[PDB]
């Protein structure tokens, strides 16, 4: 089956990372040496075989730099929020460039230290403002709030 | 095709004591003219009585939505009955008072013997009764595996391969994608 030996080198393609020659991926899978499988290696969408000699150039998340993933936040809006999976193969390491951009600027998503926080795809506009301190959090869910009309009909009692 | 063969085939119908029409499961009928009777092949005599005279409307039929064979056979003449050593089928119906049936039996030894095997006695059983690979090696036979069949469970494929699981389970993500729901259910495409 040349879908196997086609696949093979579309995976030494992606594992080598670089823009090889088309001879030299022939070397580098030795055995392969057809024409049919370079025919759909420049059809391949992900692999992007150039005809400038040997370029090799992968796809997925092409955002190598926070300002290319500033961009990805305000390519989705009012859409959906990818998770973190074409990031960390487009660009190594990102959670630590999520701690670095913070305050709205990489709104993950902390799933769990185990987890090595499985990230998503937002951003808002301030984001951090953690100096509220976690005394005034317990004190704001302790409060409880005569519901329909009575809380406006208190306001006017108080003021609003 | 059920039909009629002649329904003129007139028959009479007599009722019998049980001992002699289970026996049955050639003697000799006298007619003396309105007291019949039987001389019977040996061996006792006995008297027949008319049921009813009038039997119309009563037939005899034999038998070879789903239809079957019909075979008609004839009429009713007459309704019958046998009346009857006649002191001995007495005796043999006061022998009809006698029979019954048994007791339950006692087991009568040291008992413990008995009940050993009760609760434990170490003797188990003794019954039959409900007892109950390389990387580019492992590609090319599933690339020829999905050569044959594509849309196919995992289940069936690590008993049909039923090599190195695991690396199986690796070449199975690595160039294959597997459908989740659908009709391809954990089928590979």
């Amino acid at each position: 089956h040349d879908s196997s030996k086609l696949l093979w080198a579309t995976e030494y393609i992606q594992k080598k990372g670089k823009p090889v020659l088309v001879n030299e991926l022939l070397d580098y899978l030795s055995m392969k040496k057809d024409d049919k499988v370079i025919e759909l290696l420049k059809k391949l969408d992900r692999i992007e075989f150039d005809p400038k000699k040997g370029t090799f150039k992968y796809l997925t998340y092409d955002v190598h730099s926070p300002s290319e993933l500033l961009k990805l936040l305000r390519s989705q809006v009012t859409f959906k929020g990818i998770s973190c999976k074409d990031l960390k193969d487009g660009w190594p390491q990102c959670d630590e460039t999520i701690n670095q951009l913070e305050e709205d600027s990489k709104i993950l998503v902390l799933r769990t230290k185990k987890d090595k926080t499985p990230r998503y795809v937002w951003y808002n506009s301030g984001g951090n403002l953690k100096c509220i301190d976690e005394e005034f959090v317990k004190m704001w869910e302790n409060v409880q709030l005569p519901q329909f009309a009575e809380l406006p009909r208190k306001l006017q009692d108080l003021g609003l | 095709d059920l039909d009629l063969e002649r329904s003129n085939r007139q028959v009479w119908l007599v009722r019998l004591p049980m001992f002699l029409a289970e026996k049955w499961r050639l003697g000799k009928i006298r007619i003396n003219k309105s007291k019949i009777t039987l001389l019977l092949n040996e061996p006792h005599e006995y008297d027949l009585e008319l049921t009813k005279k009038v039997v119309e409307n009563e037939y005899v039929f034999t038998e070879q939505t789903i239809p079957k064979k019909t075979a008609i056979v004839g009429t009713v003449c007459h309704e019958c009955q046998v009346m009857p050593y006649h002191k001995i089928v007495e005796q043999r119906r006061n022998i009809v008072k006698l029979n019954n049936k048994e007791r339950i039996t006692t087991l009568d030894e040291t008992v413990g013997v008995t009940m050993s095997h009760t609760g434990m006695s170490m003797r188990s059983d003794n019954s039959n009764f409900l007892k109950v690979m390389p990387k580019k090696e492992i590609l090319d036979y599933l690339f020829k595996l999905f050569d044959e069949y594509d849309y196919w469970s995992l289940k069936g494929l690590k008993e049909r391969t039923r090599q190195p699981e695991a690396h199986l389970k690796e070449c199975l993500d690595k160039v294959a994608t597997l459908v989740k729901k659908g009709p391809y259910a954990f089928k590979y495409t």
